[PDB]
């Protein structure tokens, strides 16, 4: 199924920081929050 | 992502967050110098206003190089004494002011007497978002860091506009796939689980060629976006995983680095160090890499 009217990210994902053409610049994964 | 997945693999449950060009930049260094195996199993990694990256090899006084290493290498080399430790520190200023004070320090223990050459790479990142999220909407959501495990999270939140978005089914994992666009042109991309508890069959596919096909399927649609706001630091020794994915004749003593060196040097350690800052107003990364040469005396 999947959404597509809400992004609702309140759970790990996974976030690619990337030049437009394609380059990726940065990779990581979004577990758990840091600090406060 | 290669490098990626092995990292992510073996620290189940932590956040995880790395550039691989720097990590490739600085392979490619070694490459330059290796010679044989060694320089087979490196050569699977040989390789704008937002983004800037910056190479830097440090060589022994007293060592002896060989030209066709340093041809490779180019004006981005330079002597100095490892002895004296004002070195580590005028290593760490250069890094630290390229990053905008985000990497610092990279170099953590007194180099050792018995190192022969750095090869360090920096990259930095920073761009608003073509939209800013604004602050107004803000707020403290519950993220699950497990199904039943509720932790306290500054959510933000864009309502109504469109973005790029794909709802992917896939063998491993359902998810949502969105763009979220810079000024300029580069993105941030989110993948997200249609299972609260599904990111590490995905992670586990993660792919050049899956992620590509990801986004070209992706088409404008409204959808209202919430994510978290976020800091993030990591840092990583890379060996362990870089072995695991087949550079074995790559550090340690089993280096051969006689295209680099005259003496019979080793490569016994590679950090890689980040930090990204995820705001309603823009997005500011960076990172920096060193594998760090000795055995010659």
């Amino acid at each position: 199924s999947t959404v597509t009217n809400e992004f609702c990210a309140d759970h790990p994902f996974i976030y690619v920081i990337r030049h437009v053409d394609g380059k990726i610049l940065f990779v990581g994964r979004y577990c758990s929050p840091t600090t406060n | 992502m290669d490098i990626f997945r092995e990292i992510a693999s073996s620290m189940k449950g932590e956040n995880v967050f790395i550039s691989p060009p720097s990590i490739s930049s600085v392979l490619t260094i070694l490459y330059y110098g290796a010679n044989g195996s060694t320089a087979e199993q490196l050569s699977k990694y040989v390789e704008d206003i937002s983004f800037k990256s910056m190479n830097k090899v440090y060589g022994r006084y007293s060592a002896v190089f060989k030209d066709s290493f340093l041809r490779k290498i180019g004006d981005n080399f330079q002597t100095v004494d490892f002895t004296d430790c004002r070195t580590v520190d005028a290593i760490n200023k250069c890094v630290d002011i390229f990053t905008e004070g985000k990497i610092n320090p990279l170099l953590d223990e007194p180099l050792s007497p018995d190192t022969c050459l750095l090869a360090i790479s920096a990259v930095y990142f920073k761009a608003k978002w073509l939209m800013p999220f604004e602050k107004e909407f803000t707020s403290d959501y519950p993220f699950y860091v497990s199904p039943t495990e509720m932790v306290d999270v500054s959510m933000m939140s864009m309502y109504g506009e469109a973005f790029n978005h794909a709802s992917v089914k896939e063998s491993f994992g359902n998810f949502s796939i969105i763009e979220l666009p810079y000024v300029g042109d580069t993105s941030m991309v989110v993948i997200l689980p249609d299972n609260i508890d599904g990111l590490e069959s995905i992670e586990q596919n993660l792919t050049d060629t899956n992620f590509k096909k990801w986004c070209d399927s992706m088409d404008a649609m409204f959808i209202d976006v919430h994510i978290p706001k976020f800091k993030v630091t990591g840092s990583y020794n890379l060996v362990d995983a870089l072995v695991k994915l087949g550079l074995t004749e790559v550090f340690g003593s089993t280096g051969d680095y006689s295209n680099m060196c005259n003496s019979d040097v080793s490569v016994d350690a590679m950090i890689h160090k980040t930090y990204i800052d995820v705001n309603e107003e823009y997005t500011e990364a960076a990172a920096a890499t060193c594998a760090l040469v000795a055995d010659c005396a």
